[PDB]
């Protein structure tokens, strides 16, 4: 199938209590493989998935300089932001990154990503051509202007189309028993009355990965996107999700609804009923 | 050949 | 601009009086990210409840799972404790084994 590898950077600062914490969390697809954490009593690049522990010392010991800088790095940008939006010493803000790589079925670059958010709103963004920037406000002008003079850009498409692409296909091929198999979903009907008039169908979906999944209900065959009660998918701590989808329906009207059920590891796809 | 460098905003 | 939790209290397993579970507390679309999450057994603060590691979705928003050990019974009642910025008190979802 497709797969992705993404590093989620968060950067906070906290006035009165020390420098900026920067964590940095890597993704390949739903599975976590590393984490690094300013705050951590001996900051390491830490191993978070068993396939990733065969690595071997450098890949730590460099892994590790590369966060312990990233952590600089991120500290002066949240000064310069503090700057360019003309913001007071007293309060908080974060700085958020995303970056990584995306490749088809045989490995091939899809596409890359290197993208910034400040409290929560976009920032600045590599474009897909991984040659030019999108700047989201006068600020983010200032931070293009600069990495248009330094050649940022070129830099990025290097990683992306270089490194990431190389270590993502590394990673599915140590870790192919888990990150290459999709685990389908467990799926039941529940029923609960409400009242004497009305019932709950809540259409469950467990232990499926990876956490992209479709699940609807339909009355008469036509989908019912407004009237039905769609919850996030979790994570059950097992690598597995979990979703649910619930419809209250007239009593006696129960057979007129299905649920439909799409994932990446069925045969085919589920239609399920109540009983 | 490792994670990426980051470059200051 | 802030973004208030959301909130799901939940098993890992399928939930069965007298057997070892886990019990999960998720809460997501929050920003900023400091929040204070505590799980509860009849009302008491669980102590030793782990943690993931802080991340985001594609939206920036952020998302964390607390966990702890429990083995349900017909008798105790658990619940989730969460506290962020976009409330004025601690929100309070009870553990439902049907949700």
């Amino acid at each position: 199938g497709s797969h992705s590898m993404r590093y989620f950077d968060t950067a906070m600062s906290r006035p009165g209590r020390g420098e900026p914490r920067f964590i940095s969390v890597g993704y390949v697809d739903d599975t976590q493989f590393v984490r690094f954490d300013s705050d951590a009593a001996s900051p390491r690049e830490e191993p978070r998935a068993p396939w990733i522990e065969q690595e071997g010392p450098e890949y730590w010991d460099r892994n590790t300089q590369i966060f312990k800088t990233n952590t600089q790095t991120d500290r002066c940008s949240l000064r310069n932001l503090r700057g360019y939006y003309n913001q007071s010493e007293a309060g908080s803000h974060t700085l958020q990154s995303m970056y990584g790589c995306d490749v088809g079925p045989d490995g091939r670059l899809l596409r890359g990503h290197n993208q910034y958010a400040y409290d929560g709103k976009d920032y600045i963004a590599l474009n897909e051509d991984l040659r030019s920037w999108t700047a989201a406000d006068t600020a983010a002008q200032i931070t293009q202007r600069k990495w248009e003079a330094a050649r940022v850009a070129e830099q990025d498409r290097a990683y992306l189309e270089g490194t990431c692409v190389e270590w993502l296909r590394r990673y599915l091929e140590n870790g192919k028993d888990t990150l290459e198999r999709a685990d389908p979903p467990k799926t039941h009907v529940t029923h609960h009355p409400i009242s004497d008039h009305e019932a709950t169908l809540r259409c469950w979906a467990l232990g499926f990965y990876p956490a992209e999944i479709t699940l609807t209900w339909q009355r008469d065959g036509e989908d019912q996107t407004q009237d039905t009660e769609l919850v996030e998918t979790r994570p059950a701590g097992d690598r597995t999700f979990q979703k649910w989808a619930a419809v209250v329906v007239p009593s006696g009207e129960e057979q007129r609804y299905t649920c439909h059920v799409q994932h990446e590891g069925l045969p085919k796809p589920l239609t399920l009923r109540w009983e | 050949a490792f994670a990426g460098k980051k470059y200051c905003l | 601009i802030q973004r208030t939790p959301k909130i799901q209290v939940y098993s890992r397993h399928p939930a069965e009086n007298g057997k070892s579970n886990f019990l999960n507390c998720y809460v997501s679309g929050f920003h900023p990210s400091d929040i204070e999450v505590d799980l509860l057994k009849n009302g008491e603060r669980i102590e030793k409840v782990e943690h993931s590691d802080l991340s985001f979705s594609k939206d920036w928003s952020f998302y964390l799972l607390y966990y702890t050990e429990f083995t349900p019974t017909e008798k105790d009642e658990y619940a989730c404790r969460v506290n962020h910025v976009t409330l004025s008190q601690p929100k309070i979802v009870k553990w439902d084994r049907d949700m």
